[PDB]
């Protein structure tokens, strides 16, 4: 009759890690679309130019193979428009495609969680889409707010959220021995998103 | 007002 803290718990209760560190887990600006830009005032920010018809991505300069890590996203309400996802992908997966679409999972080589349909995309040509976080009924759906947390157990071989300090469950399993990168798609004209690496464990 | 904030 007491509590006990998860491995999360307990990277969450540690103190988040250096700038140089923030810096190093970073979106990597010579790993992204054409139609992007990391920052040089921010660089832990990248912001899309206002390219009609093209979906965009960007991925962080670290791919995981071990362990368990958390990052932050920041990314405004009104920049998401209509396909904003949040997730991870390979080295192998695409950063751009004609159109507005959910580019991260779209393929086998991302999961993404889509913002505003509250729904989990990975291999999207060929799998259904399932909703999350899990509790919503068909038609209920939720804001996601400006930040959350993205916890990624490559040892587990698993990906979750943390939204509003509530943890939202598991979103993806399946992942064990991959080499996994943060990764965002995004449609909205000069919208700015933030990644702030937490801490990791391992 | 495009769409997606973007230009035509």
């Amino acid at each position: 009759d007491y509590c006990k803290p998860t491995r999360l718990d307990l990277l969450l209760d540690m103190p988040p890690v250096s700038y140089d560190v923030q810096l190093l887990h970073s979106w990597n600006n010579n790993d992204r679309s054409l139609n992007v830009f990391v920052k040089e005032d921010d660089k832990l920010i990248f912001h899309r130019h206002p390219v009609a018809q093209s979906t965009d991505a960007i991925r962080g300069k670290v791919g995981y193979t071990r362990g368990l890590h958390v990052w932050q996203i920041t990314w405004a309400m009104r920049q998401r428009g209509t396909h904003a996802v949040v997730g991870v992908a390979t080295a192998d997966a695409p950063l751009h495609s004609v159109g507005y679409t959910t580019l991260v999972g779209n393929n086998h080589e991302s999961w993404g969680w889509d913002l505003g349909r509250n729904r989990l995309y990975h291999d999207g040509k060929n799998q259904p889409s399932k909703t999350y976080p899990a509790f919503l009924e068909p038609d209920e759906t939720f804001i996601v707010p400006d930040s959350f947390l993205v916890a990624l157990d490559m040892d587990d071989g698993t990906l979750s959220f943390i939204v509003d300090g509530q943890y939202m469950g598991v979103a993806f399993r399946g992942l064990k021995g991959k080499k996994l990168y943060p990764v965002v798609s995004a449609v909205w004209g000069h919208c700015e998103i933030r990644m702030r690496y937490l801490n990791g464990l391992d | 007002n495009e769409l997606n904030n973007n230009l035509p």
